[PDB]
């Protein structure tokens, strides 16, 4: 689809966590939380489309990259590199392979932008 | 379109209700039962500890404790500590720890640099200092039996006397929460067997327990429209089948299947010698709600069309049928349920004939429905017939008091024999209930649950002075329906093992030794694999995590070997020492299954001769790690559901701490937040996301105060949602 299998069960684990009386559905007040946890302290969410007053996972993850196809995704990635960056201006010499080792995966991560 | 539950769960006060008198009738004598209170005697366990520490101090004698067991004593305290909320009762304990410091820090210095990185990990260290053997090691018992020169009243006996087996059983209701769910980790090397001197221990049925009497009684509330609320018209059977003795194409016990030009099978369903017509109507209008509501639930299976419910004379069905062929009703009227129905509907889930690709996704898709309908509310208790009254409870040492270990299965084949898993999905859906008849005193739980709803009689729990008998079993009536919960979960996985278990014997039979262990690989493998996915229906948790957490617990390589060894007769053509020779193969750390019976040739363990049982007489089945799997699966569903809830309670404080609703310190503030990431899933980002958004909104409630301690242990957090952002990035 459009959204990756990566982050849906994230939604999904995320959704099924703050369903807290398990009824598939999840209602507006937790819905601001749910999204601090996921990564957006939205403005005013209270416009979305739903059937009558509150939202499935159907709706949650259809009403999320509505939300996520907006996102400065170029004002983000630098931003994980500051949290690095220990001066500034320089990302890391060997913490980008070793970073990347063990947080979400791992496999050749093509060396680019070497010291060339 | 819209995707649901008509089902919302919550929480009450009592299950005891309208169960039967907590009393045994011992020989004209009544004798009453009492519950022992838990968390009652847990705390008096807990402050003769802390008193007891005191008595060490104060003896000097600090050099003869292991510096391991020292390390214990002050990571509990001081995790015991940051779990207690008043500064008053806090600093007790923290000057109880401090000579337990300035001890380590002099004399065992290197010790004291090891738990000093667990402090700056975590709120409650202890939870991961005891995350392997050290957990075997009861410090805390041993030390009141040391310094604490008095006896212990008769419920601290008990208590004692029941969670011998680690000091975890005393740890306040968040640090075991945290430590259990911890304990799956990828760091984590605990696994409850622990070697007695000679003597293998088994306790991971005592952590399920110790978990579920600290719970709260749950409370399942159907809707309005559901299945078992909403007031159904009557059955329109408006059309007749017409019987064809040429389109008979067979009979499946009571069952005559028709042939049909659309390649699919009518089925009509005969009603059975004592079987009521209401038998019939349930199965049809369970067809339809499940029809109806098939996308909105998610149903995998390929659920059969209902056609009609109607009466029909006996002289026509016994005269369409004279093929090969007893078991219906006696003459005049035999009522009938008519259904449509793929040709997948009626072959069995252990069908030999089902290639490895087949059956896995048949499998996959009965577990789903399985458990997708369990959150409805709907429970299926008679999908096979299992017996040691006499059913099966795959769950025996939780519901019962005695119950060593668990239970032989008899036939475990002719167990499954018409099991009502297809190929297709689910079958027979009229032996339906309404998942409140487990958190009630039905008809149902009272029959076969009797000991767990009455409370539990053994002569060490009489009390000669008092008249009655004490027991923490008899706790469980409060919190009764949360077992046979849990026993339904495990219940819906053991009936697919026997299952698997089947179809690897058939294929398996007259056949290359190493193309055989393949199957019985792969076998244990979508076991794993079920047990798996039900985690992730039931918490949410990535299918693949919850895999790897099982993967702590139990062996897949055990539960490939043992299940091939007794699933399998071949075992039946060797002798004594050449059999105790391989059973080591299959267990390789723990005792060998010893056994007494005499083994049937051609068949192995087989009480009737014919047919193979799985397990001695009176003795316990065999498949050890089918018995781990079984209870680390219903430990990490429930202990998931209770840190989440532990989790959500102290994220009120702290949102009730910076909105400003409660006035407090700002390092008692961060305290409040630090602890929250303790609660959080392992593996769970997006929970360690919200505490650090949590935490930074802090730094401008407090900005004057300092953050040494708090520090690293967000900091990675930041670092691991900043490398995620890369990685999630890399599109
Ligand atoms: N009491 C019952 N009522 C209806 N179906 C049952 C019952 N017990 C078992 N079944 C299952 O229903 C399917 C059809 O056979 P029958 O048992 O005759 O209904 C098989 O999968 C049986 O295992
Ligand atoms: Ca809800
Ligand atoms: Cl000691
Ligand atoms: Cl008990």
């Amino acid at each position: 689809d459009q959204l990756t299998e990566e982050q849906i069960a994230e939604f999904k684990e995320a959704f099924s966590l703050f369903d807290k009386d398990g009824d598939g559905t999840i209602t507006t007040k937790e819905l601001g939380t749910v999204m601090r946890s996921l990564g957006q302290n939205p403005t005013e969410a209270e416009l979305q489309d739903m059937i009558n007053e509150v939202d499935a996972d159907g709706n949650g993850t259809i009403d999320f990259p509505e939300f996520l196809t907006m996102m400065a995704r170029k004002m983000k990635d630098t931003d994980s590199e500051e949290e690095i960056r220990e001066a500034f201006r320089v990302f890391d010499k060997d913490g980008n392979g070793y970073i990347s080792a063990a947080e979400l995966r791992h496999v050749m991560t093509n060396l680019g932008e070497k010291l060339t | 379109v819209k995707q649901y539950y008509f089902a919302r769960r919550g929480e009450t006060s009592t299950h005891d209700t309208s169960l039967p008198p907590p009393v045994k009738v011992l020989s004209g004598r009544s004798i009453p039962l009492k519950e022992i209170p838990f968390e009652a005697t847990r705390n008096e366990l807990v402050q003769i500890y802390l008193t007891s520490i005191d008595k060490l101090i104060k003896s000097n004698k600090l050099n003869s404790i292991p510096s391991q067991q020292i390390a214990s004593h002050y990571l509990f305290l001081r995790s015991l500590a940051n779990s207690e909320t008043d500064g008053i009762k806090k600093n007790q304990i923290l000057s109880l720890a401090k000579p337990l410091g300035t001890y380590l820090a002099s004399k065992e210095p290197h010790v004291w640099k090891m738990i000093n990185e667990l402090i700056e990990k975590s709120e409650y260290p202890i939870i991961h200092y005891l995350k392997n053997n050290r957990a075997h090691s009861n410090f805390m018992l041993a030390l009141i039996h040391e310094y604490h020169k008095e006896p212990l009243t008769k419920n601290q006996s008990a208590f004692v006397q029941k969670f011998r087996d680690s000091s975890v059983f005393l740890f306040p209701n968040p640090i075991y929460t945290a430590w259990l769910a911890h304990s799956y980790d990828e760091d984590s090397s605990f696994n409850p067997m622990f070697r007695e001197r000679l003597s293998t221990n088994f306790y991971h049925s005592t952590l399920t327990d110790n978990l579920l009497l600290r719970t709260e009684p749950k409370e399942v509330t159907l809707s309005s429209e559901h299945h078992y609320k909403k007031e159904k018209g009557p059955i329109d059977s408006s059309f007749r089948y017409q019987m064809s003795s040429d389109r008979l194409l067979r009979i499946q016990g009571r069952t005559l299947l028709f042939s049909t030009p659309q390649n699919d099978v009518v089925a009509v369903k005969v009603q059975k010698k004592g079987e009521p017509k209401s038998t019939l109507e349930e199965e049809f209008e369970m067809a339809d709600y499940l029809l109806k509501h098939q996308r909105r639930l998610d149903v995998h299976s390929k659920l059969p069309q209902p056609l009609g419910q109607y009466s029909v004379k006996k002289s026509e069905i016994l005269e369409i049928s004279r093929g090969s062929l007893t078991l219906i009703d006696d003459s005049k009227d035999l009522e009938v349920y008519v259904y449509k129905a793929p040709q997948s509907y009626f072959t069995y889930l252990h069908d030999k004939n089902q290639d490895l690709e087949d059956l896995t996704a048949s499998v996959k898709t009965n577990v789903h429905d399985l458990f997708v309908l369990l959150r409805e509310g709907i429970v299926f208790p008679q999908l096979a017939d299992i017996f040691h009254k006499g059913r099966y409870q795959a769950l025996v040492q939780l519901l019962n008091v005695l119950q060593f270990q668990l239970g032989r299965i008899d036939k475990w084949q002719k167990a499954v024999e018409y099991v009502n898993l297809r190929s297709s999905g689910l079958a027979d859906l009229g032996d339906s209930l309404p998942i409140t008849s487990l958190f009630t005193s039905s008809d149902f739980t009272k029959h076969y649950f009797s000991e767990l709803l009455t409370g539990g009689y053994h002569p060490t729990f009489f009390d000669k002075s008092s008249g009655t008998a004490n027991s923490l079993f008899t706790g469980k009536r409060r919190l009764f329906g949360n077992y046979l919960y849990l026993n339904t979960i495990a219940e819906y996985l053991l009936v697919i093992q026997l299952t698997l278990g089947s179809y690897g014997d058939k294929v398996t039979r007259d056949m290359d030794k190493p193309k055989k262990e393949a199957v019985w690989r792969e076998l244990a493998n979508v076991m794993f694999t079920s047990c798996a996915e039900a985690i992730h229906i039931m918490t949410g948790i990535p299918q693949s995590r919850a895999l790897t957490l099982l993967k702590q617990r139990a062996n897949i390589e055990k539960h490939f070997r043992q299940t091939q060894f007794w699933m399998t007769p071949d075992y039946s053509k060797l002798d004594e020492d050449t059999l105790q020779m391989e059973q080591y193969s299959i267990y390789s750390g723990e005792p060998e299954y010893e056994f007494t019976d005499k083994l049937v040739s051609g068949v192995g363990l087989s009480v009737d001769g014919v047919h193979q049982d799985l397990g001695g007489y009176n003795r316990e089945s065999p498949l050890r790690e089918l018995e781990k799997l079984l209870y680390a699966t219903v430990t990490l569903i429930e202990g998931t559901m209770q840190l989440d809830k532990e989790f959500f309670k102290q994220l009120e404080q702290v949102e009730k701490i910076l909105s400003g609703e409660i006035k407090t310190d700002a390092n008692s503030c961060f305290e409040a937040v630090a602890q929250l990431l303790d609660l959080a899933r392992p593996g769970c980002h997006f929970q360690k996301r919200l505490v650090l958004s949590y935490y930074e909104e802090a730094k401008l409630k407090y900005p004057s105060a300092p953050t040494d301690a708090y520090d690293s242990r967000f900091q990675v957090v930041a670092r691991t949602n900043a490398a995620i952002t890369i990685q999630r990035f890399w599109r």
